[PDB]
């Protein structure tokens, strides 16, 4: 089949500028007859169906803005999005429209250069409710951060539980282009109760040094 | 005119087989060729395979072969997609199209194959505490544990706090899904609820978060 390869995944962007989107494959998609390579471009977002915006290689669809604009020869090609807007985020997917079977490449997001943010980190011990229910969640939020790298470390009395921790990442956010995380290590009633302390270590670029966030199960 | 009626979402158990349904108008399907596309959670877009009406051809992804027949009635402007003995791995979105490359792209329905049950969320209300001397920062949350299906709406104090506020992904824990949500609130000392809403088993859940 023919292999639509387009890196990175994601491409940091700064608003307002220029950016350019790769995209590659394994036969050529040049049509010998027609001479135009057949190649189109599409562009994804949460909770939408693909938009297309180039087809042929570089003809723009009825709709998209001139910002947009395709090239690209045999092989390769790509998408450059000058006087990039904050609607422009969104992921990006190059399609074979070549042969069959039909084969689109993994995609290129972009996310909008904010400035590296500390993620402010909370812990909360379960609820009274949470505990007749015979579990305990400890909940943590490590909300507003960039770059969306950090990793979290769960841990009951000083030893690392790296278990039954469900991380809910998030996007990135539209107002201040910033990430949040929700990680949150589950266990029951009677494992909740048989200690005492309960951390939420957070390791991420801004600081030198993790971010702590102990509770104890017993302060009031 | 151009229209591509798909479905949204359904339910299937694991093991059984369903078709979808995908109303076209605007163009005759007869005329036309219908594609199928797979869309995974959190991944990339896959093509299945398309039905060429017409000239009565219909070819498939060998990666979908057995799985999918696709079909067509002509006579309803629908065109069909026959999902076989349905795995986890088939849950994703189904997108009808007309990817010689067009737009033309339904809704898509949300397949979701699954052994469990309609059961109602679980609302527990994060209270923090952590007074100092009045040296703080307020923030809190909830959690909606186990559910099903999805989805579920979190709102804090019905629509007053949106901004401070966040509504993590409902992770699955085991056929049951759980989502947070917080909401940050400067200091002040009277109520931020965290209104919960399941249209499936019928529930909303009010959770005042009352200080701890």
């Amino acid at each position: 089949d023919i292999v639509m390869t387009q890196s990175p995944s994601s491409l940091t962007v700064t608003t307002g500028e220029k950016v350019t989107m790769t995209c590659k494959s394994s036969q050529s998609l040049l049509n010998s007859g027609a001479q135009k390579n057949y190649l189109t471009w599409y562009q994804q977002k949460p909770g939408q169906s693909p938009k297309l915006l180039i087809y042929w290689a570089s003809t723009r669809e009825s709709g998209v803005p001139d910002r947009f604009t395709g090239s690209g020869s045999g092989t390769d090609f790509t998408l450059s999005i000058s006087g990039v807007q904050a609607e422009d985020l969104a992921v990006y997917y190059c399609q074979n429209n070549y042969n069959y079977p039909l084969t689109f490449g993994a995609g290129t997001k972009l996310e909008l250069k904010r400035a590296d943010a500390a993620p402010t980190v909370s812990i909360f011990p379960p609820s009274s409710e949470q505990l007749t229910s015979g579990g305990a969640s400890v909940v943590c939020f490590l909300n507003n951060f960039y770059p969306k790298d950090i990793n979290v470390k769960w841990k009951i009395d000083g030893s690392e539980r790296q278990n039954g921790v469900l991380n809910s990442w998030t996007d990135q956010d539209s107002k201040d282009s910033t990430y949040s995380m929700s990680s949150t290590l589950t266990l029951t009633k009677d494992e909740y109760e048989r200690h005492n302390s309960y951390t939420c270590e957070a390791t991420h670029k801004t600081s030198t040094s993790p971010i702590v966030k102990s509770f104890n199960r017993n302060e009031c | 005119e151009v229209a591509l009626q798909q479905s949204g979402a359904e339910l299937v158990k694991p093991g059984a087989s369903v078709k979808l349904s995908c109303a076209a108008s605007g163009f005759t399907i007869k005329d036309a060729y219908m594609h199928w596309v797979k869309q995974k959670p959190e991944q990339g877009l896959e093509w299945i395979g398309r039905i060429d009406s017409g000239s009565s051809n219909t070819n498939y992804d060998p990666t979908f072969k057995g799985k999918a027949t696709i079909t067509a009635d002509d006579s309803s402007n629908t065109a069909y997609l026959q999902m076989s003995s349905l795995t986890s791995e088939d849950t994703a979105v189904y997108y009808c199209a007309r990817v010689y490359a067009m737009d033309y792209w339904g809704q898509g329905t949300s397949v979701t194959v699954s052994s469990a049950k309609t059961t109602p969320p679980s609302v527990y209300p994060l209270a923090p505490g952590s007074a100092a001397q009045t040296n703080s920062m307020v923030t809190l949350g909830c959690l909606v544990k186990g559910y099903f299906p999805e989805p579920v709406t979190v709102t804090w104090n019905s629509g007053s706090l949106s901004s401070g506020v966040h509504t993590f992904p409902a992770v699955l824990q085991s056929d049951l899904y759980t989502l947070s949500s917080s909401v940050s609130v400067p200091t002040s000392t009277e109520t931020v609820t965290c209104n919960v809403a399941h249209a499936p088993s019928s529930t909303k859940v009010d959770k005042k978060i009352v200080p701890r």
